[PDB]
């Protein structure tokens, strides 16, 4: 046609849930039986800005049954926008942890450095199966407070789970809150209005390099 | 290697060759009805990452454990407790099906004791 | 060189560089001849004239009939759009019509 781009494919829908479940977020149940996912397995959810989410889909009927919704922090890790788009892929990521590897944010924590032994390292996270991933600014359970943590990366594949005995190991450095909705310029197409006409022509000037190596031909 | 508490995982005593024989053998031991509406159970292995989906529509505890041990014959003598993806539940009662046990199409976790 | 009188005209005296010769623009049947040897190596859609888009193509230089066969193929592939990854569908199925080079010509900058 005279523009056929900016076009949505086959894709799954995102919205915002309202679960107390963290790395266990909610997808529609038909959505489970059309896309032959199993109520326990964890899959990836690939959000935009180059951010994917590593999370435990159930069948659960508290987000919507059309529309995969999940947390307002997982909202946050995937630094995404309501209704945006996701892809499904089942590969799986079960690969345990192996040393040290977060950062402590001391906004509201118990022991602030923490190192290998604390009441939301090893109550909590064992016996949880949790998907640590690269840049998990995670607000979850455990130690009296709202902790909020920062994970450099995890050496194994980074998108991996926890063990559910071998306790996850910790280092100590005293960091602060970021700025990541604007920090590495991770503004995409939705933060630029321009002309989108011509964002589309230089869409359609790097579709080749683009994951089309041989559209050459 | 620091002495911690955490149990001693087992490493892969069976072949590379013989865990395609091992699978195709504990395919063939478990029945497949057409006449039911089949379901397929994740069993996480903590052996490095291995995750099989043959299955009929209902089966015990026990029976998964039966097709565990055709899948591996080194895992018939170490003891597990399975668990699930937070409900914060303990798998037992081995002679329950799936169907009691709400386990349809649901990850089963593997935990060694 | 893109300009004869811009060189130095002490380098072009009866001793060093005298014969001068220009490539200029091909002609109508020229242009059509470089659409010819040029879109070899393309499966055109075989309504195409090729003689048609040489007469609409005037004062025209051979880049840049180049370029309007690179935009008549990326106009096939954006008409023709399919998903994401191979997608082999879309490899034996490329075509160009005459309205697409008409259209490629009406974005062209000779």
């Amino acid at each position: 046609a005279i523009l056929k781009q900016k076009n949505r494919p086959n894709r799954l829908i995102v919205d915002e849930a309202i679960n107390e479940d963290n790395s266990v977020v909610s997808l529609s149940q038909p959505k489970m039986d059309e896309l032959q996912l199993f109520r326990g397995d964890t899959v990836l959810l690939k959000g935009k800005k180059r951010r994917e989410a590593v999370c435990i889909v159930l069948s659960d009927d508290t987000c919507s049954d059309e529309k995969i919704r999940m947390n307002r922090v997982v909202r946050n890790n995937l630094r995404v926008r309501l209704g945006d788009v996701i892809s499904i892929q089942p590969c799986p990521d079960v690969k345990y942890g192996k040393r040290i590897h977060v950062l402590p944010i001391d906004d509201t924590v118990e022991g602030i450095t923490g190192n290998l032994f604390e009441v939301y390292l090893k109550p909590y996270f064992l016996e949880a199966y949790r998907p640590i991933r690269k840049g998990d600014i995670f607000l979850v359970h455990g130690g009296m407070r709202a902790v909020e943590f920062k994970v450099v990366e995890t050496d194994p594949s980074p998108y991996c789970i926890v063990a559910p005995d071998t306790v996850i190991h910790c280092e100590g450095e005293p960091i602060k809150r970021e700025d990541e909705e604007e920090s590495l310029n991770e503004v995409g197409y939705d933060d630029i209005g321009g002309c989108r006409k011509q964002l589309a022509q230089i869409k359609e000037m790097v579709e080749l390099p683009l994951r089309h190596p041989a559209l050459f031909k | 290697q620091k002495l911690g508490s955490t149990a001693p995982q087992v490493l892969n005593t069976s072949s590379p060759a013989q865990q395609a024989e091992n699978e195709a053998k504990a395919s063939s031991s478990i029945l497949i009805n057409e006449a039911e509406p089949t379901t397929n159970i994740q069993i996480r292995l903590a052996d490095g990452g291995r995750l099989v989906q043959k299955f009929n529509h209902s089966h015990r505890i026990s029976d998964i454990r039966l097709f565990i041990v055709d899948a591996r014959p080194a895992m018939a003598a170490t003891s597990f407790v399975l668990m699930t993806t937070f409900p914060n539940k303990e798998l037992a009662d081995e002679n329950q099906t799936l169907k009691e046990a709400n386990l349809l199409n649901a990850v089963i976790v593997q935990r060694l004791t | 060189t893109n300009r004869p009188n811009s060189i130095d005209p002490a380098l072009r005296r009866f001793g060093r560089f005298d014969r001068e010769v220009d490539i200029g623009i091909p002609d109508a049947t020229g242009r059509l001849e470089i659409l010819q040897i040029h879109t070899k190596n393309m499966k055109l859609a075989d309504d195409v004239d090729l003689e048609q888009v040489a007469n609409e193509t005037h004062g025209h230089v051979g880049a840049d009939l180049a370029a309007l066969c690179s935009e008549a193929a990326l106009q096939a592939i954006r008409k023709k759009m399919d998903l994401i990854d191979i997608d082999a569908e879309v490899m034996n199925s490329l075509a160009v019509t005459m309205d697409d080079f008409r259209w490629a010509l009406s974005q062209s900058n000779p």
